[PDB]
RNA sequence: GGAGAGGUA
DNA sequence: GGGTATTCGCCGCGTACCTCTCCTAGCCCGCAAGTATCCTATTCCTTGCAGCGGT
DNA sequence: ACCGCTGCAAGGAATAGGATACTTGCGGGCTATATGGCGGCGAATACCC
C-alpha cells in the first residue's frame, strides 16, 4: 500500500535540443573518409569466413556513404547471427587508418567486454589500441584512459554509459558506432552527437524501436536490411509450454546428453538464489552457476569465463544476457516466466540461441493458457507464429504500429501520443538550419561548457503553451544564453512582455538564471549548485571572494558554511521556498560582490 | 569432453580429427535429429571400413547406439572420390545390382552408359546425369553433364549420392516395416498412428528408433564396421558411464513404457548392454589412460606429468605476477604458454613483457628448445610438467 | 449460499486454493437520516474472514506449506431501513417484487392458429433458474425437433 | 461494488418510492410487477396475460 | 441529449 | 423447368402532458522487473612504527 | 646494547549500500447475447412431377 504515487516533473525541455543537435549536424560537412583498397584488401584477408552478398551489400552501402562529405546514419539493422559486427568492424578500421576515434556504445558491460575480446583478435597485426571502459576497470585506469583519450593514444574506445560522464574530452571522433541501439533512450544517444556534431554515426542493432523505424521509413537516416543468414543456422524450435519440471529436466538432459549448455532465464535477482537449488533437485546432474547484475563486478568474471569454457551448463539469469552475447556451444533457452516480455526481447531471446550449425530449441514457460493474459497470448503466438530465419525486421513492423513510434523531435521512443508533421519536421528543421547557419550563433552545448553549473533543481524553461513555436523557442535560448549584460536580460524580458504577455514562472527563473550567471561569471565563480538541504558553490583560483571574511563567515555560522575542499564551500540552508531560494543566492551573491576585490 | 578433445587435439596435431555427429535426439525422443547432420553421418560411416589412418572420436553413447547392416551402405551410395581404384565393368555389376538400365542417351532415373572409356549414370536419387569416364581401375572425372546435350556443367572431385534417411524409404522397406510391426507390435485403427502413417508413407519425428522393421535384420554394433587395426582409447572411465547410460536408457524406456500410440522397442533390440559391449571390447587393443598411479605390472607405464604449482595472480599483492615470475626464474625446461586466442596473446604480450618476458609463437611441441619461452594458440585447458623431458604447459586457467 | 457456491476457488495449477470461512456485516457509517442528507448510500461493510492454503510442489497432490486467515473487506452491500425501502443516494427506493416464470419445465401448444391447418403444437421447455434453454416441439408433419436458447 | 450498485442504484425493478402517503409507500412495497430481466414488456403482452 | 420507472386524460 | 407450397425475414403496432434518477473504460503514472551511472560509509588489506624480548 | 620480531595505528581501497538515469507490463484514477409478440406480405427456396 506504499505505493505513492501523483508526482509531477518537467524540468527540462527536450525539443530545441533536438533542433539544435539536427540544424548543427546538417550545417557541418561530413567527413569524406579516405578508402584503401589494399591495405584494407588485407584486413579482408584476415576475416576467416565468406561473407553473404546482403553482408557485402551492408558493407559497400556504408564504405560508399562514409567517403563522402554529407551526414552518414545509417541502419545495418538486420536479424541476429547474420555477422553484423564484422560490417561495424570494417567501417572501424577504415575509419580508425585515418585515425579518426571511432567510439562504440553497448547497453550493458558484458557486450563490452565480449566485444573487447572481438575487436582485439580482429586488430591483432595492425598498431591501434583498443580500450574498453567500464566498472569493472578500476577508478585509477579510467583516470589514465580517459586522460590518454584527451591525448588520442587509445584510437578505439568502447563502453557503457561511463563513457557519456560527458568529462570525456576525445581528441578526434569521425564515427559513432552503437551496437543494439533499442536502449538509451534518445539523450543517452544525441549526448555524443552534441559534442561533435560532424561526426559518422553507425547504427546497430537486430531489432530497431519504432522510432527510428519509422525515421528509416522517412529517408533522414539511411537502411540496410541483412537477410541470407550466413551459415548452417536453422531456427530455434520455438516450445510454449505451461510449466512443468518433467518438460525442464528432459529438456536440460537432453542439453547436457548433447553436451552443449543452458541459459536459463529467471529475471528476478532475489528468487533467482533459491531459483539454483529448486532447479538442483531438479536436475543433480548439471553443473549450474548463478550470474546477474548484482554479484561483487568480480564473480560475472570468473562466471562468464567458466561458462565460456564450459566449466558448468546451465546459467541460470536475467535479463542481462538479453544483449546478444554469443558463445555458440549453448543451444537451449528456458524462459520461465515469459508473460511480461515484449516481442522485440523474445526475438532477443531466441537470438542467442543458435548461432551455429546445431539445431537449438527454445522453450517458453508460461502460466496456464487462460491464466496467461491475452497480451501474453498473443505475444506468444506472434513469436510462435514467425519462427523463421530472416524474420527479425517483419517482428520490428509489427512492433511497429501496435505500439507506434514516439514523436519525432522528443523522448519515449514508442507510444503514438500525437507527434509533429513528418513534413512540419523538415521545415522546421530547414528553417533551423537557415536561421543558425545565417549568424553561425555557437550551440546550446557550446554554451554549456562556457556557462557555470547554475542548475538549482528548477523547472526553469520556456514552456510549450507560452510559445508552441519551438524554433523561435531556440532563437530566444540562444538569445538569453549569449546575453552578457543584465540591461540586455532586461530588454530581452520587455521583448518578450511585448511578443507574449505575461512571463510564466520557469521563464522570469530563466531570466534570474542568467541574471546570477552573469556576476558568477563576472566575478570568477564556476560552479554553483543548491538543492533542498542547502548547496555547494565552488570558485575560481582566482576568485573575488574575501577570504578573511569568508573565514568570518565560517566562523560566524559554521552550521552555514563548511569549506571541504580548496574552494569547495557548502552551506547548509533549509531551502523549501524555491523563490526564497533564488532571492538566498542573489542576495548573498550580492553581499559577495560588495566583498568583491 | 569429446568436444574438448576435439578441438585439444586439434591444438596438438596436424592430423585430422573428426567426431561422430551422433543423434542430438535423446533416447526413445520424439523428434529429428536434422536429416542433414545424418548426411554427415553416414559418410562417416562410409568410409569407416576405409581409412588407413585418421582420428575418429566418439562417445560412449554413439558406441552404445546401433547402425545400418552396411549392405545397404554398399547398396544405396555412390559417395565416390576421385581416389575410387575401380574398374568399368565393376560398376556396371554394381549398378546392375541396383537394379539400373542401360541407355547411351540418359534421360530417366535408374540408367546408365558404359561405351569404351566413358561411363554415364542417371541416379535414382536427382535428376541429373553424370559422366564418369573410367581410367585403368580407376575413376578420373565427374562431369555434370546434360541430360540431352551432352555437356558438361561442372567437373567434381566427389559425388554424394546419399539416399535422405538412414532406412531405404522405398515401397518394398514400408512393407518391411508394416511386416516387423505386425511381427511385434500391434495395428491399431489410428490416422496419426505411425503404422497407418507410414501405409501413406508419410515420415514421422522419431521415425529413426524404429529402426531394424526397415531391414529385418539385427543391427551392427558398428565394429564390423571398424578396420582390422584401430586403436580404442579409453577417456574417462567405461564400467561407471557405460552402465550409467544404460541406467538412462531404461530409465527412459520404461518412462514411455506406455501409449500404444508408438510403443517402444526393447532396448537390447536399438542398443548394446554393457555386457556384450565389453564382449566386443576384447577384440581390439586398448590404451587406457587415468589420472592416477598404476603401480607396476607390464603393458603399464607411469609418466611423470606433474599438475603445476600455485600459479595465480592477484592485485591484493604489490606486483601480481609473483607466481611467474619466480616460476620462471627457478625454471630450467622450456615454457610453453598456449594461448587460446590470437588477440588474447597480446593480453599475455602485454603481460609478460610488463615482467620483460616476449614468449615466441611456435606450431609444433617437438619445437621446443632445452631452455626458451614459447607458447601455442589452440585449446588447452590446464598446464602441466612434463618431467621426463621437463617440458611445461602454463594456460590460461592457470592464471585465474 | 453464494460464497459456498463460489469457494472454495482452486488454482489452474492446483498448487494452492483460497477457502472461505464466515462473513459480517459491519457497522455503517452513517445511519438512514444522516445518508438521507448527504446524498449517499445507508450501506453496510462486508468482511469475509477468507483463507488461502499453500500446497508443497514436490510433495504429491494434497500437502500443506503453510495456510493463511484474515478479515478482508470487498464491497458495500445497501442495507433496508426498519420499513422496507433502500436509502441509495438519498432518494428512498423500493425494489418492487417480481413475478416470472418458474424454472421447470412447461408444456404448451399454440392452440391451431399456425402452420395454416388447424393442427395443434405441442412444445416443451426445460427453462433452467440459470442456463441456456432448451425447447422441444413437434413439425406440423409430425417431426420432433430441439432448439437451443 | 458494481454489481450490487448498478442493481440497487438503476435497475430495471429499482424503482422510486411513491411516497405521498402511508398508503402509497405501504401499497408499493407490496407491489408485484410482472415486467423486469426474465419476465414480459408493456408493448408485447397479450390480451390474455 | 438518451435510456429506465411511474403518473394523468 | 415450372408450378404450388412452405418458409424466412422485414414492415407496422395512439396522441398529448407531468415527475424522478441515471447515463466507463483507458491510459498513462508510477509501481514492479531489469539495466547502467553517480555518490558517502564502512569495511577491509595492508603496512609502518612502537615497543618488547634475546644473546 | 641494540636487532629482530609482532601488534596495533593509520591509512587507504574497495565495496556496499544509497540515490540517479534507461527498457517492458500492469493497475488504478480519473478523465477522456437472452431466451414472454403477432399478423401480413412478399421474396426466396423445397419438392415434385
Ligand atoms: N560471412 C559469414 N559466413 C559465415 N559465418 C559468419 C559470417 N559472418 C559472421 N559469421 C558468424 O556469425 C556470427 C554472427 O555473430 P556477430 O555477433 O559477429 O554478428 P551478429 O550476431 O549478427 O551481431 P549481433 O551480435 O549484434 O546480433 C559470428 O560469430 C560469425 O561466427
Ligand atoms: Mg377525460
Amino acid at each position: 500500500s506504499r505505493a505513492r504515487q501523483k508526482a509531477a516533473e518537467k524540468v527540462r525541455d527536450v525539443a530545441a535540443e533536438l533542433l539544435d543537435i539536427y540544424a548543427q549536424r546538417a550545417a557541418k560537412e561530413g567527413f569524406a573518409f579516405k578508402h584503401d583498397r589494399e591495405q584494407y584488401q588485407l584486413f579482408c584477408d584476415s576475416f576467416p569466413f565468406e561473407t553473404t552478398p546482403d553482408q557485402a551489400q551492408a558493407i559497400n552501402a556504408v564504405l560508399s556513404d562514409m567517403c563522402q562529405p554529407l551526414a552518414m546514419d545509417r541502419l545495418v539493422c538486420g536479424d541476429v547471427g547474420f555477422g553484423k559486427t564484422e560490417v561495424a568492424m570494417r567501417a572501424a578500421f577504415l575509419a580508425v587508418d585515418n585515425h579518426k576515434q571511432v567510439a562504440v556504445l553497448v547497453p550493458t558491460t558484458l557486450l563490452a567486454q565480449q566485444h573487447y575480446d572481438n575487436f582485439r583478435d580482429r586488430f591483432a597485426n595492425w598498431p591501434v589500441r583498443i580500450e574498453m571502459i567500464s566498472r569493472f576497470r578500476s577508478a585509477k585506469e579510467q583516470t589514465q584512459i580517459l586522460a590518454e583519450v584527451a591525448e588520442g593514444k587509445i584510437d578505439i574506445l568502447i563502453g557503457t554509459h561511463k563513457l557519456l560522464q560527458s568529462d570525456v574530452k576525445f581528441k578526434d571522433l569521425g564515427l559513432l558506432i552503437v551496437d543494439e541501439e533499442h536502449r538509451f533512450g534518445v539523450r543517452h544517444k544525441e549526448r555524443i552527437k552534441a559534442m561533435r556534431a560532424n561526426v559518422d554515426i553507425l547504427t546497430l542493432t537486430a531489432t530497431p524501436i519504432p522510432r527510428t523505424l519509422n525515421m528509416a521509413m522517412s529517408g533522414m537516416r539511411d537502411l540496410s536490411i541483412i537477410a541470407t543468414p550466413p551459415a548452417r543456422r536453422l531456427a530455434v524450435k520455438t516450445f510454449v509450454r505451461e510449466y512443468d519440471s518433467m518438460v525442464v529436466r528432459e529438456a536440460i538432459l537432453r542439453e547436457i546428453l548433447r553436451g552443449g549448455q543452458v541459459y536459463y532465464l529467471y529475471n528476478d535477482v532475489e528468487n533467482i538464489q533459491k531459483a539454483a537449488e529448486r532447479l538442483a533437485e531438479l536436475v543433480p546432474e548439471a553443473r549450474i552457476a548463478i550470474g546477474h547484475g548484482q554479484m561483487r563486478e568480480r564473480e560475472l568474471e570468473r562466471v562468464m569465463n567458466d561458462f565460456h569454457h564450459q566449466r558448468f551448463n546451465v546459467l541460470v539469469c536475467t535479463t542481462i544476457i538479453e544483449t546478444g552475447i554469443d558463445i555458440p556451444t549453448a543451444n537451449t533457452i528456458i524462459i520461465e516466466r515469459a508473460d511480461h516480455f515484449g516481442l522485440a526481447q523474445l526475438h532477443q531471446l531466441r537470438g542467442r540461441v543458435g548461432r551455429s550449425h546445431h539445431q537449438a530449441y527454445a522453450w517458453l514457460l508460461t502460466p496456464h493458457p487462460k491464466a496467461m493474459t491475452t497480451d501474453a497470448q498473443k505475444r506468444l503466438e506472434a513469436i510462435a507464429s514467425l519462427e523463421d530465419l530472416g524474420a527479425g525486421f517483419a517482428l520490428a513492423t509489427h512492433d511497429l504500429e501496435i505500439r507506434g513510434a514516439g514523436e519525432l523531435l522528443g523522448e519515449e521512443q514508442s507510444g503514438s501520443m500525437e507527434t509533429i508533421g513528418f513534413s512540419l519536421y523538415m521545415e522546421l528543421l530547414e528553417n533551423a538550419v537557415d536561421a543558425l547557419k545565417a549568424g553561425r550563433e555557437p550551440s546550446l552545448e557550446d554554451l554549456t561548457s562556457q556557462q557555470t553549473e547554475v542548475e538549482l533543481r528548477m523547472p526553469s524553461l520556456l514552456p510549450d503553451d507560452f510559445i508552441p513555436d519551438v524554433n523561435t523557442r531556440l532563437s530566444f535560448y540562444k538569445r538569453i544564453a549569449s546575453a552578457k549584460t543584465e540591461n540586455e536580460l532586461e530588454e530581452i524580458k520587455v521583448e518578450l512582455i511585448d511578443r507574449f504577455g505575461l512571463l510564466p514562472d520557469p521563464a522570469r527563473t530563466l531570466l534570474d538564471i542568467a541574471r546570477l550567471r552573469q556576476q558568477a561569471q563576472k566575478l570568477g565563480i564556476r560552479k554553483l549548485e543548491g538543492n533542498e538541504k542547502g548547496g555547494v558553490i565552488e570558485f575560481a583560483e582566482k576568485n573575488h571572494v574575501n577570504p578573511a571574511w569568508l573565514i568570518g563567515l565560517l566562523q560566524k555560522q559554521p552550521q552555514h558554511y563548511r569549506l571541504d575542499g580548496p574552494t569547495r564551500l557548502k552551506f547548509i540552508q533549509d531551502l523549501s521556498e524555491r523563490k526564497t531560494r533564488i532571492e538566498w543566492v542573489r542576495q548573498f551573491m550580492r553581499e559577495l560582490e560588495e566583498n568583491a576585490i | 569432453n569429446a568436444l574438448r578433445l576435439h578441438d585439444e587435439i586439434s591444438q596438438f596435431t596436424d592430423q585430422m580429427v573428426m567426431n561422430l555427429a551422433d543423434w542430438e535426439t535423446l533416447p526413445y525422443d520424439s523428434f529429428s535429429p536434422h536429416q542433414d547432420i545424418i548426411s554427415s553421418r553416414l559418410s562417416t560411416l562410409y568410409q569407416l571400413p576405409t581409412m588407413q589412418r585418421g582420428v575418429l572420436i566418439v562417445p560412449v553413447n554413439t558406441l552404445m547406439q546401433r547402425v545400418c547392416p552396411h549392405s545397404f551402405l554398399h547398396g544405396h551410395a555412390l559417395v565416390m572420390k576421385k581416389g575410387q581404384r575401380l574398374s568399368r565393368d565393376a560398376l556396371r555389376t554394381q549398378l546392375d545390382s541396383a537394379g539400373y538400365r542401360h541407355v547411351d542417351q540418359v534421360m530417366e532415373h535408374g540408367e546408365y552408359a558404359t561405351r569404351g572409356a566413358l561411363l554415364d549414370l542417371f541416379p535414382m536419387g536427382s535428376e541429373l546425369p553424370y559422366r564418369l569416364d573410367f581410367f585403368d581401375d580407376e575413376i578420373d572425372s565427374l562431369r555434370v553433364f546434360d541430360v540431352d546435350s551432352q555437356r558438361t556443367l561442372e567437373e567434381v572431385e566427389a559425388i554424394n549420392l546419399l539416399p535422405a534417411h538412414e532406412f531405404p524409404t522405398d515401397k518394398a522397406a514400408i512393407e518391411l516395416f508394416r511386416s516387423q510391426w505386425r511381427d511385434t507390435f500391434e495395428v491399431k485403427r489410428d490416422p496419426e498412428h505411425i503404422y497407418q502413417q507410414v501405409s501413406k508413407g508419410t515420415l514421422p519425428a522419431g521415425i529413426e528408433y524404429w529402426q531394424p522393421l526397415f531391414f529385418s535384420e539385427p543391427l551392427p554394433p558398428l565394429f564390423s564396421y571398424f578396420p582390422a587395426n584401430t586403436l580404442l582409447v579409453n577417456t574417462g572411465d567405461l564400467e561407471t558411464s557405460a552402465e550409467r547410460f544404460q541406467a538412462d536408457t531404461l530409465a527412459r524406456f520404461e518412462n514411455r513404457g506406455v501409449d500404444p500410440m508408438r510403443p517402444l522397442l526393447p532396448p537390447q533390440s536399438l542398443w548394446l548392454r554393457v555386457d556384450e559391449l565389453f564382449s566386443e571390447l576384447k577384440n581390439w587393443p586398448r590404451v587406457q589412460l587415468k589420472t592416477e598411479h598404476l603401480p607396476t605390472k607390464a603393458a603399464n607405464a607411469n609418466l611423470g606429468f606433474q599438475k603445476l604449482p600455485d600459479l595465480a595472480v592477484q592485485a591484493q599483492q604489490k606486483a601480481p605476477l609473483d607466481a611467474l615470475r619466480k616460476f620462471l626464474e627457478t625454471f630450467d625446461g622450456p615454457v610453453v604458454f598456449s594461448v587460446e586466442s590470437e588477440g588474447r596473446r597480446e593480453a599475455l604480450g602485454e603481460l609478460l613483457a610488463r615482467i620483460k618476458i616476449a614468449p615466441q609463437r611456435i606450431m609444433r611441441l617437438d619445437e621446443a628448445s632445452d631452455r626458451g619461452r614459447y607458447l601455442m594458440i589452440g585449446a588447452a585447458e590446464h598446464g602441466f610438467v612434463d618431467t621426463v623431458r621437463n617440458l611445461a604447459l602454463i594456460c590460461e586457467s592457470d592464471l585465474l | 449460499a453464494a460464497f459456498r457456491s463460489v469457494f472454495p476457488i482452486q488454482s489452474y495449477s492446483g498448487n494452492s486454493e483460497l477457502q472461505y470461512v464466515s462473513y459480517r456485516l459491519g457497522e455503517p457509517v452513517f445511519d438512514v437520516q444522516e445518508c438521507q442528507i448527504r446524498g449517499v448510500t445507508y450501506s453496510a461493510p462486508l468482511r469475509v474472514k477468507l483463507r488461502l492454503v499453500i500446497y508443497e510442489r514436490e510433495a504429491p497432490e494434497g500437502t500443506v506449506k503453510d495456510i493463511k486467515e484474515q478479515e478482508v473487506y470487498m464491497g458495500e452491500i445497501p442495507l433496508m431501513t426498519d420499513n422496507g425501502t433502500f436509502v441509495i443516494n438519498g432518494t428512498e427506493r423500493v425494489i418492487v417484487s417480481q413475478l416470472h416464470r418458474s424454472p421447470g419445465v412447461f408444456f404448451d401448444s399454440d392452440k391451431g392458429k399456425t402452420h395454416s391447418s388447424g393442427k395443434v403444437l405441442y412444445n416443451a421447455r426445460i427453462i433452467p433458474y440459470r442456463g441456456s434453454w432448451l425447447d422441444f416441439e413437434f413439425d406440423p408433419k409430425d417431426n420432433l425437433f430441439v432448439r437451443i436458447d | 461494488s458494481a454489481a450490487v450498485k448498478e442493481f440497487f442504484g438503476s435497475s430495471q425493478l429499482s424503482q422510486f418510492m411513491d411516497q405521498n402517503n402511508p398508503l402509497s409507500e405501504i401499497t408499493h412495497k407490496r407491489r408485484i410487477s410482472a415486467l423486469g430481466p426474465g419476465g414480459l414488456t408493456r408493448e408485447r403482452a397479450g390480451f390474455e396475460v
